[PDB]
């Protein structure tokens, strides 16, 4: 009885802090600070993206704590294609932005003319296209099915279900770990090996001191990704692969697991807002 | 030369006619109190007459 | 409620609005240059040593904007020889009357007055008192101008830059000098013309990319030529102190040239450092010289955290000092871009 | 010898000013009421340039004004409907004045190429051409103010000021006596005289006719920036870098008010009167506007809004709205 408190604990305070952090992040981010930089439209779209994709939270906790999905097929639909579409715009956007450091800074001549608001708004949008045409399956496959007595809705498939299943389990394994993961070590680590070597990040004890604020700030963001996402798909990965039984310690776990992906949703205004200098410059004046 | 220049003009400048401050400040203040139903920005305009208004 | 006139006006600032924006968007990608320095440093030496391209002329948003200066500095070179040489037919007369009475118009004088003065060059002596006449203020391109405005004559008359410049005031003032390396465009500006105050326009500036401040390493034991008690040098510490120092430069980086390598090296192969700097007693060599000469000309720099010194050293070097600058221009995008990007 | 001469010769001009006070400009306007707290609104926001604005001046209509900034631009506004009527590609990045003819056919602009350039507004083409590049100044053009369609006063940094015939191209009269940089000129209601404030803390009168100057007005300490008649033309305002405004008159030739306060440590850019003259506005280095009291040497209103320093600023002719432009590349109409 008490692990149903705990989940339903571990969700209502994960919900919480993400939309407290993604709400106060779009009111700077509009208010004291504006859209008119390449960085700021894709901190407050990630924001979007994070704020969207914890407000399916409550669905997913009231169902766990009833065991029984009332709210019919059209809301199921809903908050299941609102938390997979938002989940990729949010990793799209991480990506999208290592990649515009890693520009900015190993290729500075073009990146005076691709670092552009314009050309932030644009690739924004290619993102939510992107995870439209990816979360649009689950708009046209999510349905409310009928079990042991109890509703429940989950995805449906064609015949053959395993091909589909494992299909979707490659699609979001791939292109949401391991894909996301290889793109920012390679740009953060590039980045880094380039401040390394300028000039006014090295030969005094102040240079020194910010080229190690910049890598520990790369360091945190890239180990942050790694550390909670990374159970998650492994535990899918061999769960799929193995017949894990049902009990306590492995419900919990599998619930632990998917509180750790929306903990990184919650973390990222802290890690990429928050930490930023101009931000800092914009909560000094306060 | 540009010491007698100057001289000259400094000397251009001192023969000049001058007023009492007393009455200049006067003349000024009936040119405030002249117009001040003239000003726009001295006393506010009903919005009626105002071009400058919200669309 | 509008009609057509406020969508007419509407459109028109719409489209006044995409020429601002792609016109800012052209010039955000620039890197703006601000060369300085001393008397006789070697800035025209330096900007000679770029030679890649030194001058403007656009094809036809300025070409236009001439239009009607060539046809008013025609018709008044004409009528200030006409007025110049008074105070051998009357047809001639006549033809002038009929230029006097239309001469209050501009913009169509390309082909019916040009005709009309195209008839008046019969005269042979009109030349030689226009020749004659060198107390008149008058422009001594008056020939320059009208013997090759009548030879074309078209609606659409843009000529091309010989031309544009042919009519173009000289600027004693600012100098601009365009030009591109390695797919990055630079623009320098040489602000040695304007001896008023430097302290009322020196914020004109406010966000150049670099400066470009150059000091002539010969002038270690040449006395200043207007006090003749005080050296070349420390006027030259002087000046780059107080650019340094400057609110409105705060931290933009400085792309020090050093210039006369090898005119100082052969001055200092007789008379020693000493006279500039009696503090100093090293070496009398090359190397050390200079390296002092640098290094005290570089701790002028208070802030040595923020803003970073590039020293160079030029006279007849190579292609290394465009390289040198593009060096310290990209460290300074570098800069920039992490400031951009919160992450500095 | 002749430097004390001229020595006694001033302490002469000052005695006799001296001789001529008899009452304070603050013991006259004593006994009449406040204006009271004047509070504008935004109305309008021009947006679209995009780098630092140097200069503005509205045109007669009341309706068109012309700014100028450091992106080459010189663009005429429609300020009732916020539109852009023309936008000129200056030759010169660097513009620091800007004027527009009474007649409104066309518009002046200059910077640190010494040259002023005229634009006729109204070809047959459609588009804004060149009609004349004004050269003879070896100082950057600072002010221009046009006395009618064919003249135009200008002030330069090589202390000296100017006037030109636009259709000849050179100057019909020089004006000097300025020991240091005008930085501004403003022109008489009646288009008869000018005054013009310079480095050297001082105002001079001149005369367009003849050419000579009238009145030298030393009141002020570091440099003049500012210069505005009041609109009778009896009078002027001149801004100044050290935080201070000083109303000079011209029959008294004295110092009649000085607008300054304790925590206004700032300079003053520009300058302008209302209609009635009641009202003297002056933009500051400190990000905004302060309305000051012309008559009681009282601030009655605070124009903020700017997030850079307020560098223009003039009070359209019929006095509905006053416009400051801004370093932070905004344009705001105040009513
Ligand atoms: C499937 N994997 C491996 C995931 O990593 C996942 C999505 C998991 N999410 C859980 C709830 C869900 O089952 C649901 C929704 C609504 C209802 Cl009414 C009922 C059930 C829908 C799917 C994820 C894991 C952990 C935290 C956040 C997301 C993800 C990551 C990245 C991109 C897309 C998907
Ligand atoms: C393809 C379909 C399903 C997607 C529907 C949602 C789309 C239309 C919405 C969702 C979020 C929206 C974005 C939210 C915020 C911004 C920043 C703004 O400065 C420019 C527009 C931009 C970039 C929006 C563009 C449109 C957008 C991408
Ligand atoms: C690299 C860092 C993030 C560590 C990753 C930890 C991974 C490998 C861990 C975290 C949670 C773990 C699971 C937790 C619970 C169970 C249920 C048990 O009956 C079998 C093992 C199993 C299925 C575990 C397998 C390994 C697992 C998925
Ligand atoms: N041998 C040698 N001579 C040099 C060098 N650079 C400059 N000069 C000479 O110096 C004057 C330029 O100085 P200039 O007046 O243009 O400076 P400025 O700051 O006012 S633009 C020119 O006549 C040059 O012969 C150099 O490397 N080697």
């Amino acid at each position: 009885m008490i692990t149903a408190i705990t989940i339903m604990a571990l969700y209502s305070i994960v919900c919480v802090v993400g939309l407290f952090g993604n709400f106060l992040v779009m009111y700077v981010i509009v208010r004291y600070t504006k859209m008119k930089t390449a960085t700021n439209i894709y901190i407050f779209n990630l924001a979007l993206a994070d704020a969207l994709a914890t407000s399916t939270l409550p669905f997913q906790s009231v169902n766990y704590l009833m065991g029984t999905w009332p709210f019919g097929t059209i809301l199921c639909k809903i908050v299941i294609s609102i938390d997979y579409y938002n989940m990729f715009t949010s990793i799209f956007t991480l990506c999208t932005m290592s990649v515009d450091r890693y520009i900015a800074v190993c290729h500075p001549v073009k990146a005076l003319d691709f670092r552009t608001p314009r050309n932030a708004k644009i690739i924004n949008v290619c993102n939510w296209i992107l995870s439209s045409a990816i979360g649009l399956p689950v708009m046209f496959m999510a349905t409310t099915k009928y079990r042991q007595g109890s509703i429940d809705c989950t995805l449906t498939f064609s015949h053959p279900t395993w091909y589909w299943e494992n299909l979707l389990k490659i699609c979001v394994f791939i292109f949401a770990f391991i894909m996301p993961v290889l793109i920012i070590t390679v740009c953060y680590g590039l980045m880094i090996l380039r401040l390394k070597s300028v000039r006014m990040l090295s030969g005094s004890k102040e240079k020194d001191r910010n080229l190690r604020r910049i890598t520990r700030m790369v360091l945190v963001v890239v180990a942050v990704f790694i550390v909670c996402w990374t159970p998650i798909h492994i535990y899918v990965i061999i769960k799929a692969l193995v017949t894990i039984p049902e009990t306590t310690f492995q419900t919990v776990s599998w619930h632990f697991c998917i509180a750790l992906g929306y903990t990184n949703s919650c973390l990222n205004p802290v890690l990429y807002a928050f930490l930023d200098e101009n931000f800092k410059r914009c909560f000094r004046e306060f | 030369a540009q010491a007698r220049k100057l001289v000259e003009q400094l000397k251009m400048e001192a023969n000049i006619d001058r007023i009492k401050v007393s009455k200049a400040a006067a003349d000024l203040m009936a040119y405030c109190e002249a117009h001040a139903k003239e000003d726009p920005l001295l006393t506010p305009v009903p919005a009626s007459e105002n071009p400058f208004r919200e669309k | 409620t509008l009609s057509a006139e406020d969508k007419a006006a509407v459109e028109r600032s719409k489209m006044i609005d995409r020429n601002l924006r792609e016109d800012g968007e052209k010039a955000a990608r620039e890197v703006k240059l601000l060369l300085l320095g001393a008397g006789e440093s070697g800035k025209s030496t330096i900007v000679k040593q770029m030679k890649i391209i030194h001058e403007a002329g656009y094809s036809e948003e300025e070409c236009k904007q001439y239009k009607a200066v060539v046809y008013s500095n025609t018709i008044q070179s004409i009528i200030a020889i006409i007025r110049a040489m008074g105070r051998s037919a009357r047809a001639d007369d006549a033809r002038q009357l009929f230029v006097l009475a239309g001469a209050a118009e501009e913009g169509f004088m390309t082909a019916e007055l040009a005709g009309v003065i195209k008839r008046l060059w019969k005269d042979s002596g009109v030349q030689a008192c226009f020749n004659r006449s060198r107390e008149y203020q008058l422009n001594d391109s008056a020939a320059y101008y009208l013997n090759d405005l009548d030879r074309i004559a078209q609606p659409n008359y843009i000529p091309t830059q010989q031309d544009v410049l042919r009519t173009r005031v000289k600027t004693t003032g600012i100098v601009e000098t365009h030009f591109t390396f390695k797919d990055l465009h630079f623009k320098m500006f040489d602000v040695g013309g304007q001896r008023s105050e430097r302290k009322k326009w020196i914020h004109c500036f406010e966000g150049v990319t670099a400066i470009i401040f150059c000091v002539a390493l010969s002038d270690y034991d040449l006395v200043l030529a207007e006090d003749e008690e005080m050296n070349r040098m420390h006027e030259s510490m002087k000046l780059f102190d107080s650019i340094c120092n400057n609110k409105w430069f705060t931290d933009t980086s400085i792309i020090l040239f050093l210039n006369k390598k090898d005119l100082f090296e052969e001055k200092i192969k007789k008379s020693p450092l000493t006279i500039c700097y009696p503090e100093y007693a090293g070496s009398n060599t090359y190397e050390e010289a200079a390296a002092y000469i640098q290094c005290q000309f570089e701790d002028l720099n208070k802030r040595k955290d923020t803003k970073e010194i590039y020293t160079h050293f030029t006279c007849a070097t190579d292609t290394k000092n465009v390289q040198f600058v593009f060096d310290a221009v990209t460290d300074v995008i570098i800069k920039n871009n992490l400031k951009d990007c919160g992450l500095f | 010898q002749l430097r004390q001469e001229a020595e006694q010769l001033k302490n002469q001009i000052r005695d006799a000013r001296k001789a001529c006070a008899d009452a304070t400009l603050s013991q006259i306007t004593n006994n009449i009421d406040p204006v009271g707290r004047i509070q504008m609104r935004t109305r309008r926001t021009l947006r679209g340039h995009l780098a630092k604005i140097y200069a503005m001046h509205w045109g007669t209509d009341s309706r068109l004004l012309v700014s100028a900034s450091q992106d080459g631009k010189l663009i005429i506004w429609d300020s009732y409907t916020t539109n852009k009527v023309h936008a000129i590609p200056l030759r010169s990045s660097w513009v620091m004045t800007c004027a527009y003819a009474p007649s409104g056919n066309y518009v002046a602009c200059g910077g640190l190429d010494n040259i002023c350039s005229i634009y006729n507004l109204k070809t047959r083409e459609g588009n804004v051409r060149v009609s004349r590049e004004l050269a003879g100044h070896t100082g950057y053009l600072s002010c221009c103010r046009f006395l009618d369609d064919n003249q135009i006063v200008t002030s330069s940094g090589d202390t000296t000021c100017a006037l030109w015939d636009i259709e000849t191209g050179q100057q019909t009269t020089t004006f000097t006596g300025h020991t240091g940089d005008v930085m501004s000129l403003s022109l008489a209601p009646d288009t008869r005289l000018f005054v013009s404030g310079a480095c050297d803390a001082s105002a001079k009168l001149w005369d367009v006719r003849e050419g000579m100057c009238r009145q030298t007005f030393t009141g002020h300490e570091s440099d003049i920036n500012a210069i505005c008649f009041f609109p009778n033309g009896n009078a002027f305002a001149t801004g100044s870098d050290d935080a201070t405004c000083r109303l000079f008159d011209l029959r008294a030739d004295q110092e009649l008010m000085t607008y300054s306060h304790d925590n206004i440590i700032c300079g003053i850019t520009s300058v302008s009167f209302s209609k009635s003259g009641r009202l003297l506005l002056a933009g500051y280095d400190d990000f905004n506007c302060n309305v000051w009291d012309a008559l009681k040497a009282d601030r009655a209103g605070v124009l903020a809004g700017h997030d850079n320093r307020v560098s223009c600023l003039g009070v359209t002719d019929d006095g509905m709205a006053v416009a400051t432009g801004s370093w932070d590349s905004f344009l705001k109409i105040w009513n």
